[PDB]
């Protein structure tokens, strides 16, 4: 079985 | 080792210290003298349930040790990149750590694998045909000992199949010692009831009528898994006739507490209630016999008679540990009751049936994979019976072509001829219906022997058959015998049982006639 | 308030609570454990929080705590997992002070799925993992949950010790449903608003499958299809305003709307038995009631043999002769609680493993009734054969061969009848010999039998059929029942006045001898 590939990531921001 | 809770391995702790934890006791100061390192790690392998992990968790608690980390092997595969050598490289941080910290000065950690062999196996040498799971090797066994040294630490394996594990894994260096835990024998059997006995025995339930040494005969292939069970049942059989007494009669409850203490409760659980996976069933008999036997003539003597001589010598021999046997005959003979019954009489320990009822829609591969376990089972008992069915079902064979599966037939040949480890004695039972077929592939020269199952043959034979079912009155019964006195007929039993059934079904007076039409109507001669 | 779940009352009672009556004492020498994990999946009805409450009600039990879907879920870090600690509060309280002489606690899962099964969810399971079993180990907790999709429940939370229970939940059926329909068309009965032509019960039967808010989703569909008579748009949004003074609503209302409006989720129990019969069964000879007396005899034999458990028939004749037909009239007169049909006809590029998966799953589901009954037809179709070569499958027909002569579990009654149309061919294979007796269906032979099939159909007159008895009446024939429906279909065509000829110039080519 083939190892899954690498993946993108998404990112949330936050306020202080 | 029997004042820790586990009973009947004393040899195999007994070589455990000897060959490992020698210099875990002796004065540190001649140790150091020496200049000896310890040993690093070990392997346990044996048939499931007979108490593996127990010891394991007692070895670290015998040696002051921190609590285990125990990690089972098939749950640490991921499908994602890097995850799993991850999860390996977990369990060795708090022991760098420590070491890193204290020195000469630390403590001690153990590591317990359950099921390793479903992560290390051979790594493939050939280019492109490498495994999936290298990498986990690779990061195991440089984990276990790499460039930077650890020297507190130990490592526990558990396996049942010591024969698939990588060779680099077992060398002097890593897991260098080996041991097996196989069946309890009685004494085994006897001490693994007193120490689950021991509470009842204390707190005053425990009858004068119950005799655990009695107990320890009538359990013969058990495990220590089983035992519990078994006690744990009857515990609760305990409870029911007692709650179930009760409430049908008048009589005051603590009177009934007292009588919960009986022995009728230990017999009930031993037949309804524990199966063991290593014992002789009763449940195929019945399915394999459902009309019993009726003895209609001779040779249904003779081939018993044989059966008996043949369980004999495999019984009380030395020279030819293993022995085999072909039951042949005509279609609807009857072959598969008889073979039943012998292995019934035979009176072992073990007793299992291979048949392809069990098998539908399997693959070859997975037929030869089901027969080995079958045969791995069988191995490990002192005395062990098998009993293979059909044979010309097993290999898919069919006149046209012909055509069948060459991979299982090259397994039964192979298998017909190994013999089990040392002192341990097996018999094997086959039943055909083409022989012919089976000396053309040339599989007729691996048995032994050979014992013809014939067909009912003359006219008193089918009347002494008929009278023993009780079918047919006295009227009837002149009739057929004035009717059938010529000593040609040629039918089996099977097919008899089916015409009798189908001549039923008619009105009582248009009985006699269908019988002796569909007589006339099957074949009158070979 | 349930029926038809009594036995599962009885063994939930058997399995958890007949173990509690002891006082403390005696099991704290016994040392034997208790249940604390039970876990029920159906599809959705009242019975599942009916049960809940039932279980409530009869233990002296806490106020039960139940959790209405995925509350636990928060936007805030640390919160979804902050909620399952205040749930066992009580329960630790309990325990540290009365010890074992403490209150039985009940938890109720709603569509726990939503919650078990990516940092929330991992997390809060994690956390209802170590509360329910952790370091600490408490005695007096009990947690249920309700599921409708058990498959996608996570696989830890199924090991010993955390879901011990496994329940399986029917559905609600005819009566419950007529309470509700009762229920809901109340309001309308009690104002006169309904036509007296509407039966409850024929609705109620109708509908099977359908939950709540379908079964109100067809009565508003109902509703509006009255409202809209006195609505006269298309042009304006001005209704009538007279036809306003009076409205109800008749049963076609209904019926309309439960077949072109609203659609079942759950599909329904399609059945095509037709399929199989699509010019039912004429007597034109003997053969026919020689064949069913024969299939009657067999059936009877089943049913009341004690040895012999199973039995198996076999179906012979030429091509065109109807026998697809004759065993699905014998198999229909059987009347007995499980019938079923195998055929090609559903496995088209299917493999030998995809066949024989779908044999395999058909007669398990026949092993698991009382007195069964399966048909098999097209063999030579179902092991592929070839006349060059020849070829076909092998695994089918081995599995077909051991198929044959398994017994059904013990107690039980199975019925196999085979048809197929070359007997030679499977003599050779040696599969003619597991089979327990054949029977056979011949074809029209003589023209009597032709003319009486003729007058059966009814398609010729008598100034015809006088012409056709004085040309076949002397004279053998050799046709089988469908290619006689096909010749006549055929010839019917043209005009009135070459029909006969057609008819009789095409028996020819088709006519011949065994
Ligand atoms: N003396 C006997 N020997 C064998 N079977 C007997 C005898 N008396 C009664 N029987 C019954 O006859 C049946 C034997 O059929 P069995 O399954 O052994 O046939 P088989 O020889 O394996 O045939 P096949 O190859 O057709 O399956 C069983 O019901 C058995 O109870
Ligand atoms: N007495 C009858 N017996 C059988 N079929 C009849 C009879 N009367 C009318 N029919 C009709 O004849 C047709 C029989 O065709 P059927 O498909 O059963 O035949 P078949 O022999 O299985 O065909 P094939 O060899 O083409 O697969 C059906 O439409 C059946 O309704
Ligand atoms: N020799 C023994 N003495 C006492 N109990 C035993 C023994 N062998 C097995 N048992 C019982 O069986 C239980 C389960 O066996 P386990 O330790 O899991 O072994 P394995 O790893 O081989 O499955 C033990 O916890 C213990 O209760």
């Amino acid at each position: 079985m083939a190892e899954d590939a690498d993946m993108r990531n998404e990112l949330e921001e936050m306020q202080r | 080792f029997e004042k820790m809770g586990i009973g009947g391995l004393d040899k195999e702790f007994s070589d455990i210290f000897r060959r490992a934890f020698a210099s875990r006791v002796f004065p540190p100061e001649i140790v150091e003298q020496m200049g000896c390192k310890h040993v690093k790690g070990i392997l346990l392998y044996g048939p499931p349930g007979c108490g593996k992990t127990l010891l394991a968790r007692q070895i670290g608690k015998m040696l002051n040790a921190r609590e285990p980390k125990v990690v089972n092997g098939p749950e640490i595969l991921n499908k994602y990149v890097g995850e799993s050598e991850a999860n390996i490289r977990k369990l060795f941080a708090d022991a760098e750590e420590e070491q890193r910290r204290l020195g000469a000065n630390s403590g001690l950690h153990i590591i317990i694998f359950d099921e390793i062999d479903a992560i290390c196996k051979q790594r493939g040498s050939m280019a492109g045909s490498t495994g999936v799971h290298d990498t986990v090797v690779n990061q195991l066994l440089s984990k276990i000992d790499g460039v930077e040294q650890l020297n507190n630490i130990l490592v526990i394996g558990m396996t049942n199949r010591p024969d698939l594990i990588d060779e680099a894994l077992l060398r002097p260096g890593r897991l260098e010692v080996k041991m097996e835990i196989g069946l309890p024998d009685e004494k085994g059997r006897l001490q693994i009831l007193h120490i689950h006995t021991a509470r009842m025995r204390g707190h005053q339930l425990l009858s004068a009528d119950v005799d655990i040494k009695e107990l320890a005969v009538e359990t013969k292939n058990f495990s220590g898994a089983e035992l519990e069970g078994l006690v744990r049942a009857a515990q609760s059989t305990a409870m029911n006739r007692h709650i179930k007494a009760s409430t049908k009669v008048e009589v005051d409850m603590e009177k009934a507490e007292s009588l919960q203490v009986t022995r009728g409760d230990f017999l009930a659980s031993l037949e309804n209630d524990i199966k063991p996976a290593f014992g002789t069933n009763q449940e195929d008999y019945a399915s394999y016999i459902m009309n019993g036997i009726i003895k209609w003539g001779d040779p249904v003597t003779r081939v018993l008679d044989d059966g008996e001589l043949l369980v004999q010598q495999t019984k009380n021999s030395d020279r030819t540990p293993l022995v085999s046997v072909l039951l042949e005959g005509p279609p609807h003979s009857g072959k598969t009751a008889l073979a039943a019954k012998i292995a019934e009489e035979s009176n072992f320990p073990f007793i299992k049936i291979c048949s392809p009822d069990k098998m539908i829609g399997f693959s070859e591969t997975a037929k030869c994979q089901a027969m080995k376990k079958i045969f791995d089972d069988a191995y490990k008992s002192q005395l062990s019976c098998v009993v293979v069915d059909d044979i010309e079902r097993l290999l898919d064979y069919v006149p046209i072509g012909p055509r069948f599966s060459n991979l299982v037939l090259q397994a039964l040949l192979v298998l017909l001829k190994k013999a089990p480890p040392q002192g341990r004695k097996l018999l094997i039972i086959g039943t055909t219906s083409r022989k012919d077929v089976l000396q053309e592939m040339e599989m007729l020269n691996a048995f032994s022997t050979t014992i013809h199952v014939p067909n009912i043959a003359t006219g008193e034979q089918l009347l002494e058959a008929l009278e023993l079912l009780g079918n047919f009155k006295d009227k009837e019964r002149t009739t057929i015998a004035q009717q059938v006195k010529g000593k040609k007929v040629w039918i089996g039993i099977k097919k008899l049982l089916m015409l009798i059934e189908m001549s039923l079904q008619m009105d009582p007076e248009y009985r006699v006639r269908k019988f002796l039409a569909l007589l006339r109507e099957e074949g009158a001669s070979p």
